[PDB]
């Protein structure tokens, strides 16, 4: 939600398979593109939720 | 000991093999989370 | 097959396989059984649902 | 995360108790004379 | 004693013994009026 | 420990899928 | 009952025990009531399983040899107690002749505490008693 | 081959075979009850009936035992908190052991009937082939059942020649078994009255050996005989099912809704004692009573037995837990301990304030104090920008009477908050947490774990029934239907009467 | 007793799996025609 | 749990001795 309050996800951060998620990208994105490329790093691209968009834009 | 005429043999195909495979292991997916709770 | 001591006893027990009374029998009698087990059924539901209230009969832990 | 120290002996043999089952079961199909 | 209950019990078993008896009355005589044909 | 039997589960289930497909009964016209 | 079981040194070690005033003559109305020590059931030589003791043993848990010895201590440090009790000596019959007494007695006093490592128990002890009184 | 869904099949014609099968289901479920009983005498602590009774404990068949009169155990204690008691060979650890005994006794009875299958005994002796005739083993087996039916209730339940079974007073607190006398007027029939048990066995007995008797004695109406297929043994794996079905609803409703048969000292109280505060209301006439009496409220409320204020706390409502909350309910809120007595809040002013109790419905639910007409007087704020009800502004103090706290006043607004947010669970209890590491979030008692387990069962076999009345029924049809099935017979007016050929 | 909390799953499993192996083995023999 | 596991165990084993003695391969002479 882009308020500096990051979702933990994944198994390895403490979630199990009901809880667990890959999370949608940051409300200050919004609808802008975020490609690998256009994050300073890939630590940034994830906490910002990088993953999400490549994920869903490749499966649609 | 004279055989006992009811005797059957018992059979499960691969497919069976298979579609049961996947029932307990999605099971086993689905429940696990619980059972640690 | 084998016989046995215990099974010869218990033999006539076991030797009326396929037996009927003719006809409808007693099923009449049976009728009016199972007519009055429903009604009992009936009885005891309603006491417990509270539905059927009976002097004396107070359906709680309290007066038992 | 402090989960039930059971959970993993539960879900081996979820999976392990059937599983064995159906291949017991399959393996002595296939075997019999075709 | 018969408590209100107890005789609204019996106004219940009595109306269920009416409807039950005029439905079988009725489905009796209407199958008896008009029967299936069959050949000898 | 959790994580580990959760991943293993699913790495089950996409084996079986190979299996299922690629090692299947093949269908025959009789 | 549930199988506790409870050790204790049954004991009237140095009793001190007196009458009522005025016992002219020992009868079935006369009762003796005293205090004595009651020392610690096991003494100082005795070593628990893992060989920790008072005046001899270990004095660690040297199975672990890196533990963390404070959550320990009341184990690894063994106390000697020493407590009170008190008993009741109640004459119920008297041979004036011979100079015997006999009757019934209850005894209170803590039971075994294994040199610290737990809190002993209150034990009531009931039963008979017989002496034997001569000139000195 | 046969699926795998149908490889007990081959029993169906093979008398001896089925025999020795329910033989090991036998064996297996008395090993069972054997097993259960050890493992919950390895685990049951005996030390405190009070608070810490068996079903805080998560135990299952020790309810069981006592009920019908097994309370005490070899090691010395009893379940009502006696020391020194002698059971005799019949205690707890003696149950279980002729349990364990039976089992292997009837393991070996299946070895053999395995083995010896082919008895004369299972062959007609017209035909040669395998036969039960099930209408006469009925009539055999109901006599039987009668027989114990009655007899357990004429010599078991009364005393006459048994211990008799568990009765309480309506509050749970002095419970033991006793012998008891059937009841043969109409309270007979409330649930709530032990004479009705023992009426019912002794009635329902002589009714069971008289209709046992009619069935040995008069062969099925052939048109029945027909009908219900009695020839064919699954026709009685269908009805039994219907009649297990129907029983295991019943024993769910009275465990959920209480009944002479499930006591509270055994299996805790029910969730309808919580919702209307059933126990509250009998605590609070005692109270009253004891100031009417001129006690001071001090007395009045120390006079309360910890065992009924024990119950007038939602951690033993049995509609607190949770499905994969494992365990005995002493893992949640911990071990009870000790009640820290009655709580009573006031506000400056000096009135008498309540706290809004939690119906079992809320997993969590917020602080709301009253006064005596139901107006609000103080809360615990969300928000605090606008809050008008603080502790703090209302200067809400908290006062106990009876138990550990009894005569203590707290007036610091976190320490009140925090006792109040006990109140709304009801009376307020000290735990120990360690002992267990207990985790602080309620679970259900067996009352709770029978009633789920046994509605579960008694559903899933309606199927049973279901499946089993067709397999009976369309018996012809189980492989398929008759490959020269006559289009007339389905299709419309051909026939008269649906599926009869004679109506042209 | 503290014991190792993955005990319980290393016997079950040390006796499971090679008793399923051989379980296996048996049954798909016993099948084999004769 | 231990001893759960360790009397599980030694059951599952006399089981064996009686299925190894009473349900045997019969000795048959050839
Ligand atoms: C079919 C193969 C395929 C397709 C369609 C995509 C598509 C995409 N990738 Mg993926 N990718 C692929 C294979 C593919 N990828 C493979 C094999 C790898 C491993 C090397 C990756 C690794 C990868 C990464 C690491 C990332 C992407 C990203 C993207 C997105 C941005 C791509 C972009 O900017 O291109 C730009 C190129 C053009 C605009 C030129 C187009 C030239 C054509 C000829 C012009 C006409 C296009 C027009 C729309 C016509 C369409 C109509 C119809 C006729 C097709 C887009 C969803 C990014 C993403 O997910 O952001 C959220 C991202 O970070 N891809
Ligand atoms: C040999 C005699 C015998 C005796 C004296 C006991 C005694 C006991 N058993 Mg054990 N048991 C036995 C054999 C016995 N058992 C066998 C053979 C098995 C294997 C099936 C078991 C399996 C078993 C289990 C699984 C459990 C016990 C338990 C117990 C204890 C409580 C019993 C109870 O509540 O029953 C309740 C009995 C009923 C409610 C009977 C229901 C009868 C139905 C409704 C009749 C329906 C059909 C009938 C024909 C209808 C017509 C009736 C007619 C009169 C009109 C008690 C110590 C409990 C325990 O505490 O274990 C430690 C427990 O959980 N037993
Ligand atoms: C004077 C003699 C006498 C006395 C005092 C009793 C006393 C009693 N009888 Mg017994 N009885 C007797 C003679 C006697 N009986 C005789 C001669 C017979 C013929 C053998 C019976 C047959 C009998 C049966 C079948 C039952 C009783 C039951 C009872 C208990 C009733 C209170 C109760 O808990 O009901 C609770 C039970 C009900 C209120 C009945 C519920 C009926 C349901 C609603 C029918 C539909 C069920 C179906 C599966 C659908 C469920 C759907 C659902 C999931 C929503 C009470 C102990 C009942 C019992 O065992 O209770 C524990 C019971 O079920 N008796
Ligand atoms: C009628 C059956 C029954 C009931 C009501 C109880 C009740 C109880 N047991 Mg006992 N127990 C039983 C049978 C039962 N037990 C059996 C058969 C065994 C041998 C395994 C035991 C061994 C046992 C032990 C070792 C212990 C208990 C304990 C307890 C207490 C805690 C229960 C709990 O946490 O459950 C939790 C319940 C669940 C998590 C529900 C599981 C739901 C399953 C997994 C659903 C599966 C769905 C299925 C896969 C779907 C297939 C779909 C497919 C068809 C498409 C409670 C009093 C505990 C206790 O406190 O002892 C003092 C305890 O330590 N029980
Ligand atoms: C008294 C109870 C009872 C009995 C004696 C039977 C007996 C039978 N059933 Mg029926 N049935 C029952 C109740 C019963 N059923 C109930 C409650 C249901 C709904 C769940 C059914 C639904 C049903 C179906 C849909 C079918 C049968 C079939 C059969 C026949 C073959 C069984 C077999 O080979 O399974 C072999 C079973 C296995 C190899 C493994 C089963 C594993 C289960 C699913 C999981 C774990 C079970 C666990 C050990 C059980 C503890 C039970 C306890 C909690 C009660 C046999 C005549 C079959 C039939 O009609 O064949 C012609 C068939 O297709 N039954
Ligand atoms: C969905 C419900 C349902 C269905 C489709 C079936 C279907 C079947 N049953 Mg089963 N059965 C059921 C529920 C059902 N049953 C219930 C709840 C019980 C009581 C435990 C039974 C007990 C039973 C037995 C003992 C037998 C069957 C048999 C059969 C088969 C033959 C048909 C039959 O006898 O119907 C029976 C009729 C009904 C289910 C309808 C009854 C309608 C009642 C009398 C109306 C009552 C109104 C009520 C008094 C109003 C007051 C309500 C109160 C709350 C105020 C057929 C497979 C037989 C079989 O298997 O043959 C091989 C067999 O022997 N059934
Ligand atoms: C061959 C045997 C197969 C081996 C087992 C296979 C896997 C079993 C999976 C079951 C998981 C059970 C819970 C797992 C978590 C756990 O550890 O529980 C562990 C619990 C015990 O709980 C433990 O108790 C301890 C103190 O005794 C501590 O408090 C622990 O913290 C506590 O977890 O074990 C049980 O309670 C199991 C029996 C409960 C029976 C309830 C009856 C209701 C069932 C009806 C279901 C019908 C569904 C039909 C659907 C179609
Ligand atoms: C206490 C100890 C208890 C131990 C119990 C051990 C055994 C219990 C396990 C039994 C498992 C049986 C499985 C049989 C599996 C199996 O054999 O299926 C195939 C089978 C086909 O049978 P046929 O009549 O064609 O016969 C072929 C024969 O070879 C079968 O023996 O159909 C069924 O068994 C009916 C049930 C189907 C269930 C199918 C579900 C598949 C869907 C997948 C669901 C997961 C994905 C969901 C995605 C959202
Ligand atoms: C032989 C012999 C003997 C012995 C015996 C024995 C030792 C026995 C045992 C037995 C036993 C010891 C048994 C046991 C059993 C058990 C069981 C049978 C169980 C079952 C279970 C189940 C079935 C479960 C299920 C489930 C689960 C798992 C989960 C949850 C859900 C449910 C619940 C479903 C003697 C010496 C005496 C003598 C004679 C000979
Ligand atoms: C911990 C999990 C444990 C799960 C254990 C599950 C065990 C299941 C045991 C299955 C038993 C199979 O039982 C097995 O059936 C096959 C047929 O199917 C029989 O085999 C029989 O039929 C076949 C086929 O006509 C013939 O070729 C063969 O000569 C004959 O003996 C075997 O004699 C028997 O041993
Ligand atoms: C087959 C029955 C085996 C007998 C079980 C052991 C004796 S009995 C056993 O004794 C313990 C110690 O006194 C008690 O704590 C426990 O409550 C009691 O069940
Ligand atoms: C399998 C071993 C059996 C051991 C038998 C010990 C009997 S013990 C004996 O039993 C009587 C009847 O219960 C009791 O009344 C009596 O008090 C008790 O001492
Ligand atoms: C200021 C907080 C401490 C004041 C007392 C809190 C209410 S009471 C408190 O509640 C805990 C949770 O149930 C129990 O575990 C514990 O036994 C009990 O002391
Ligand atoms: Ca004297
Ligand atoms: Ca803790």
């Amino acid at each position: 939600d882009g308020i500096r309050e990051p979702v933990s996800g994944s198994l390895l951060y403490g979630n199990n398979i009901i809880t667990g998620a890959v999370v949608p990208s940051s409300n200050a994105i919004g609808l802008h593109f975020y490609p690998i490329w256009e994050a300073a790093s890939l630590d940034e691209w994830l906490y910002n939720g990088g993953p999400y968009q490549l994920i869903i834009f490749h499966f649609l | 000991m004279e055989p006992n005429p009811n005797r059957q043999p018992v059979e499960l195909n691969r497919t069976s093999l298979y579609l049961g495979l996947l029932l307990i292991l999605v099971l086993a997916l689905l429940f696990s989370s619980y059972f640690f709770n | 097959a084998r016989r046995t001591w215990l099974g010869d006893i218990l033999r006539p027990l076991n030797s009326e396989y396929g037996k009927v009374a003719p006809g409808w029998g007693t099923t009449p009698l049976m009728a009016v059984f199972m007519g009055l087990f429903l009604v009992f059924l009936l009885i005891i539901l309603e006491i417990y649902n509270s539905t059927l209230i009976l002097d004396g009969v107070n359906v709680s832990w309290k007066a038992l | 995360m402090e989960v039930n120290q059971l959970g993993l002996i539960a879900t081996a043999l979820f999976v392990l108790v059937p599983s064995v089952f159906l291949i017991i079961l399959y393996v002595q199909t296939e075997s019999q004379q075709k | 004693t018969i408590t209100p209950s107890l005789k609204g019990f019996f106004i219940g078993l009595l109306s269920g013994a009416v409807v039950l008896g005029l439905t079988f009355a009725v489905l009796i005589a209407i199958s008896q009026i008009d029967k299936v044909q069959r050949s000898l | 420990m959790e994580t580990i039997t959760y991943v293993f589960i699913f790495a089950c289930i996409i084996a079986l899928f190979f299996f299922a497909i690629f090692f299947r009964e093949p269908p025959r016209i009789t | 009952a549930g199988g506790e079981r409870i050790p204790l040194l049954f004991t009237v070690k140095n009793l001190v025990a007196s009458t009522q005033p005025n016992v002219t003559s020992i009868t079935t109305s006369t009762d003796f009531k005293g205090e004595f020590n009651v020392p610690s059931y096991r003494t100082a030589n005795f070593l628990d399983p893992k060989g920790r003791g008072l005046a001899s043993g270990y004095d660690s848990a040297i199975a672990l040899p890196q533990a963390k010895e404070e959550e320990l201590a009341r184990a690894n440090v063994k106390r000697f107690s020493l407590t009170k009790g008190q008993i009741s000596l109640n004459v119920a019959k008297v041979d004036g002749r011979t100079g015997e007494i006999a009757g019934t007695f209850e005894s209170e006093q803590l039971s075994d505490d294994d040199m610290g490592a737990h809190e002993p128990h209150e034990v009531k002890i009931q039963g008979v008693f017989y002496a034997s009184i001569e000139p000195a | 081959g046969l699926p795998w869904y149908r490889v007990h099949t081959v029993l169906i014609n093979d008398p001896g075979r089925l025999i020795a099968a329910h033989l090991m289901h036998t064996a297996l479920v008395a090993g069972w009850a054997g097993s259960m009983a050890l493992y919950e005498l390895a685990t049951f602590d005996p030390s405190d009936p009070v608070l810490n009774p068996m079903w805080r404990q998560g135990m299952f068949v020790l309810p069981f035992m006592a009920r019908l009169g097994v309370t005490g155990s070899w090691s010395g204690w009893s379940i009502t908190g006696e020391t020194g008691i002698d059971p005799g060979f019949w205690s707890f650890e003696g149950v279980a052991l002729a349990h364990i005994v039976l089992s292997g006794l009837l393991f070996l009875a299946a070895c053999w009937h395995w083995v010896y299958w082919d008895l004369e005994l299972f062959r007609d002796p017209r035909t040669g082939e395998p036969a039960l005739d099930l209408p006469k083993m009925f009539g055999i087996h109901l006599f039987l059942a009668g027989l114990l039916c009655f007899g357990f209730g004429a010599f078991h339940l009364t005393g006459l020649f048994g211990p008799g079974m568990w009765v309480s007073d309506p509050y749970g607190l002095t419970g033991s078994v006793q012998p008891v006398a059937p009841e043969w007027g109409p309270d007979g029939f409330n649930p709530y009255n032990p004479g009705g048990v023992v009426a019912h066995h002794i009635a329902a007995g002589i009714v069971g050996i008289i209709a046992g008797l009619f069935h040995i004695l008069v062969r099925p109406p052939q048109r029945l005989y027909k009908a219900l297929r009695m020839g064919n043994i699954e026709t009685v794996l269908s009805s039994s099912i219907a009649a297990v079905f129907f029983a295991a609803f019943v024993v769910a409703g009275t465990m959920w809704y209480g009944s002479a048969t499930t006591p509270i000292e055994l299996f805790g109280p029910t969730r309808y004692q919580w919702d209307s505060s059933y126990f509250q209301q009998e605590i609070n006439r005692r109270v009253q009573a004891s100031l009417a009496s001129g006690a001071t409220l001090e007395e009045a409320w120390s006079a309360i037995p910890e065992k009924l204020a024990f119950y007038d706390y939602i951690g033993n409502n049995p509609a607190k837990g949770g499905l994969f909350r494992t365990g005995p309910m002493n893992k949640g809120d911990g071990i009870a301990q000790a009640w820290k007595g009655h709580a009573v809040f006031r506000n400056k002013e000096g009135e008498e304030l309540f706290v809004r109790r939690m119906p079992a419905f809320f997993e969590s639910f917020p602080v709301i104090l009253t006064d005596k007409n139901g107006v609000v007087k103080a809360d615990i704020p969300f928000r605090r920008a606008e809050s008008k009800y603080s502790f703090e502004q209302q200067g809400v103090t908290v006062s106990f009477y009876g138990g550990e706290l009894n005569g203590q006043t707290f007036t610091d607004p976190p320490t009140v908050k925090s006792y109040a947010r006990k109140a709304i669970f009801g009376e307020i209890f000290e735990f120990d947490t360690e002992t267990l590491n207990s985790d602080g979030i309620f679970r259900t008692s067996p009352r709770g774990w029978f009633t789920f387990a046994h509605a579960v069962f008694a559903l899933l076999f309606f199927f049973g029934h279901i499946w089993h009345g067709a397999r009976t029924l369309f018996r012809d049809v189980f492989s398929g239907i008759d490959p020269e099935l006559s289009p007339e017979q389905v299709e419309w007016g051909f026939y008269q009467k649906v599926g009869d050929v004679t109506t042209r």
